[PDB]
């Protein structure tokens, strides 16, 4: 479960689950800013 | 709908300066016996209890009078409560509304149905053993009524704040972290709150880290997972709650290598709610708010 709301992003999930979605959203996003 | 209810004179602090830092998404709610003290939360609303026991005059630093207070203003505090998702009750402990009224107030809550997280320092021991003992014996009782307590511990301020600030701003940078508790959470809700709910018991330990520079999502999330608020090793932690915030210049490098941080020092199979909030106030500053419930 990943949550995008306006000014952030929340995972949810066991913390490799999250770490490795982190750096899916690693290699398509530079900046959170630009992620929401 | 989540509310945020500042509770005595610990509590309508960290509203404040939750409203202060303009934290959104959630209704703040000022409750105190003390009327005086009452008229300076900047709550849109401002709940004075105990109003025919202590005639605004406050509950003196006796739990049993905020208590008192509290359950004399029963009903007015559920009016207040019902339609809460979820309820941050805030307060000091220690004192006699804090210590009294929050878990009465929390219990409503939870009664209610709404997420109830209580989060509330323990005082400074300076504050000597009648706030201690009043404390402990209050947060004995928050916890019975929160589904997840964080407890702040002040003494612990001590540590963080360089050696020589002033006892002012001791207390002050109580009142922040206080704020940063409830911040640290409310800002991932603004989701199902079987997420959080599952994540919210037993009590829960905080820590915040906050760094600038070239290297800070790592210094802050190191300062976070190492921070004196959080008294316990989060490998210990059944659940963690992460938040990181920063400025439009959050990366997800910088996100994943805190996240990468706190991950590492937690167990390997824990729940975790984490969230990165970019918050525009920010320039090169980052902070990492850590909440372990284990």
């Amino acid at each position: 479960k990943v949550h995008r709301m306006p000014k952030g992003v929340v995972l949810v999930g066991k913390a490799w689950e999250i770490r490795a979605k982190l750096k899916e959203y690693g290699r398509t996003f530079q900046y959170v800013k630009d992620w929401i | 709908s989540i509310k945020v209810i500042g509770v005595g004179g610990g509590g309508n602090n960290a509203v404040n300066r939750m409203i202060e830092n303009e934290v959104q998404g959630v209704e703040y709610i000022a409750v105190n016996t003390d009327a005086q003290a009452l008229n300076l939360s900047k709550a849109e609303v401002k709940m004075q209890i105990g109003a025919k026991l202590t005639r605004g005059l406050g509950a003196g630093a006796n739990p049993e009078v905020g208590k008192k207070a509290a359950e004399e203003s029963k009903e007015q505090i559920e009016e207040a409560l019902k339609g809460a998702d979820m309820v941050f009750v805030t307060a000091g402990m220690g004192g006699g509304t804090g210590t009294g009224a929050a878990p009465v107030i929390a219990q409503i809550a939870k009664d209610l149905g709404a997420l109830t997280v209580g989060v509330v320092t323990r005082p400074f021991t300076f504050e000597g053993r009648k706030r201690q003992l009043q404390a402990a014996g209050g947060i004995s009782a928050m916890k019975e009524a929160v589904d997840t307590l964080i407890v702040i511990p002040n003494d612990r301020i001590l540590e963080i704040v360089d050696k020589n600030t002033p006892m002012l701003e001791a207390f002050r940078e109580a009142d922040n972290v206080l704020r940063q508790g409830v911040q640290g959470i409310s800002d991932l809700i603004a989701l199902d709150f079987a997420d959080v709910k599952t994540i919210m018991k037993g009590s829960a330990l905080m820590g915040i880290g906050i760094a600038t520079g070239e290297n800070r999502a790592a210094e802050a999330a190191k300062k976070a997972i190492s921070s004196p608020l959080l008294e316990a090793a989060i490998d210990g932690a059944q659940g963690v709650l992460m938040n990181i915030t920063g400025g439009t210049n959050l990366s997800l490098y910088e996100v994943q290598e805190a996240a990468d941080i706190v991950a590492s020092a937690s167990d390997q199979d824990v729940n975790m709610i984490f969230g990165s909030v970019i918050n525009e106030n920010l320039k090169d500053e980052i902070v990492v708010t850590v909440i372990a419930t284990g």
